[PDB]
């Protein structure tokens, strides 16, 4: 069978897990106990000093500032449970692409699975064209050209969609890994803009992944069905079929090319 | 053997020479066939003047030998046609050997940036 | 063997060394002694004149301002160590591309080396397709088209990645050469924006080079392995193999296309 | 021999001369005497009127303003030496592209000459491929495809580079021709922005012509040498050679594509 997007996605996910997620988890685990005890002891020390000589607002400002620092540090250190957030992204892709807009019920699969099935239908039609080219020794390269056009249409569409899915997943993994640093940016007023920008990028790529999951699943399922009904029999016009294939491919490609600008524009439109 | 350009020149020369050789052999053989017809006509001129029985029996055996000679020429022409076909096949084989040598995947060279 | 990126990178490195690094080293070395003595004599003369003339605060103004000028000039003239920085950039590309995200260690390998190996695998598959085309005199140009597709996919992926690496290296070399003129810009307040802009561009192309080396190495290694497994035997479907080749090529290409915008965007996002 | 960029550049140069440069030259020459006498008599008139009746600052303001007007008009009328600047541009291209970065002794060729020679090497390799295609009557169109690939790569690289050189030359000719109108724009404060914009565009296209001359010369010489080594003998891998050709072509095309943005960005970065 045709299995390309499943191994590729698994490889990229393993790479990102080993290099971004695991390192961030290990770094947070290494600092959590020491920082926890140090933060506690520093709070105690500063409390004693402010009640014993330093400038202090005892009950309002000290409690408020301590609570701010504590809550922000608690969220950033809690970002140390990265494995949950990486699995959440890797599962957000298939849940949406599987049945959110397809309508036709799918028992259970992933985004890579459906892209693989539709690409398999297209490549099977191309293979049949190549077989016909083999039958006619001469006067057969026409079928070779038909197979080339089918192969290129299917490959361009699948590659365009899967590559933007990969970009979304990699970016979300990197942002989730770097999360805790920018959660700490909330503590410092000069460094609030860093958190704002990080949140905007997170929203950008989350919208990105939602839009591609949904629309790409729908379009690739339509293309897969159309190619699965294609036949080189005596009853189907070859020109009509190949033209429908190229039209569907190009329509899907240009739509998918408009989606990233929409995602970035929505992220910019939300203030953040 | 040799450079690919030498292979090309040798193959083109073989093709042209083969076509010309076919034509020339055909032409000379046809001249011989016409002379053969003249000889047969001469043998029949002798048949008119035959007198005794021994003479006409010898003439019959002579004409039979003449037929055997024409049979031999027929076999020779068949053999020439087979050789012509074999030569064309060999030229095609040499062409394909040159093509394989140019496109062989065992080649390891490429231009160098300097 | 296939060696194209190693000779090209060495040629470009030689051109950048002879014409952007050596000329800068020759100019700085020529002016360092004369400018050093002139600056020292100017310090002495100005000190005497201000203590016997125009009002100045010797304890704070003169010493502090002289220290600022001195540190800035020392850094600017320390750019005369251009060879270290050019070799630092030359070492940067391979060290990261070799094992930062690949996960495969080698005794020694450059980025050009890995790109050349993966492209060699792809072009070997194309050569095998051409040989099969040679076998079938007629009814063989289908294999020629297969070889052309393989060749174009491998070539275009490698060319895009390597050309962006070349852009990063050339730009970093030119910026390192022009450095001292821009470190000297810290001396005067109106020319501070020039240093800010130079620093922003340096950050831009450094992020570019890191992203390309890492991601391009990963993608090109994946493509090389996939093509190294490709075989025109009776047990592998030709359409599936060629389609996987084109899909991997195009996916990698568009992923790499997004990266320059990312590098420029992060460079802009950092204030500078 | 292959001579395409030399005749095209000469044609464009003759066209741009005869219209843009010659019209500006003759028009300036026709008005120079009239404007000279008119400005002199107007200066005399206004001097008399201010010294008898009008509001005047006799020695400072009147003399200084007359000097400003005179210097600006003299510079703007120095545009009447148009042929000097047109030759300056047409010689700036070859001098820089010849040996500034190539590092090879130059007999005195031009940019069009070097582009023509390298493209000739590429097209000669394509012609040899076509000849091989002619030899193999059938089973020869593979060599035709090889020749088409070589031809397209060489042609597209040469075309991109030469077309940006042509754009730079045409733009510089138009700007030089319209220069006086924008140098007279320094007389009045509201029209100062016109001179600022004209100067910015002059800087933009000058940087463009410099960058394209240098980089295009280097890249096109490298490509020409590589193609000059290419051979369809039994000792070189056809796949390796064609792949190297396409990789070099695409690498050069994208590097060159980055250059216009760099030139425009530098021109914008300089205040002006």
């Amino acid at each position: 069978a045709f299995e390309l997007f499943t191994p590729l996605f698994n490889k990229i996910d393993q790479t990102t897990a080993t290099y971004v997620t695991d390192i961030s988890s290990r770094a947070i685990a290494a600092i959590t106990p020491v920082v926890s005890v140090g933060l506690t002891l520093g709070f105690i020390t500063y409390g004693w000093l402010i009640i014993r000589g330093a400038v202090e607002m005892p009950v309002a400002e000290f409690l408020n500032r301590c609570l701010r620092i504590g809550i922000i540090v608690s969220i950033a250190l809690a970002g140390g449970l990265y494995q949950g957030e990486i699995a959440n992204a890797i599962t957000t892709v298939p849940d949406e692409l599987a049945s959110a807009l397809l309508g036709n019920p799918t028992q259970g699969a992933s985004a890579a699975a459906l892209v693989d099935q539709s690409a398999q239908q297209g490549f099977d039609r191309a293979s049949e064209a190549f077989e016909e080219a083999g039958f006619f020794s001469s006067d057969g390269l026409l079928y070779g050209l038909f197979g080339i056009i089918i192969l290129l249409a299917t490959g361009l569409l699948a590659a365009i969609g899967g590559a933007f899915l990969l970009l979304a997943k990699i970016a979300l993994a990197l942002l989730a890994g770097l999360g805790p640093l920018f959660i700490l940016a909330l503590i410092w007023q000069p460094t609030h803009r860093f958190f704002d920008q990080w949140a905007q990028q997170v929203l950008n790529y989350g919208l990105l992944i939602v839009l591609f999951a949904a629309v790409f699943g729908l379009l690739m399922q339509i293309f897969g069905s159309y190619m699965a009904d294609l036949r080189f029999d005596g009853a189907q016009n070859v020109a009509y079929a190949i033209g429908g294939s190229v039209i569907l491919s190009i329509v899907s490609i240009v739509l998918l090319m408009q989606l990233p600008s929409i995602a970035s524009g929505l992220a910019g439109g939300i203030g953040l | 053997n040799g450079s690919v350009a030498d292979m090309r020149r040798s193959i083109e020369e073989r093709s042209r020479t083969a076509a010309a050789t076919d034509k020339a052999v055909g032409l000379r053989a046809y001249e011989g066939a016409q002379q053969r017809l003249a000889q047969i006509e001469g043998l029949m001129d002798e048949i008119s003047r035959t007198q005794d029985q021994k003479a006409i029996e010898e003439l019959q055996a002579r004409i039979a030998g003449e037929q055997a000679a024409i049979q031999n020429e027929t076999t020779k022409l068949q053999m020439i046609a087979q050789l012509r076909q074999a030569e064309q096949a060999l030229i095609s084989e040499q062409r394909r050997e040159r093509n394989m040598r140019i496109l062989s995947s065992g080649n390891q060279g490429m231009p160098t940036i300097q």
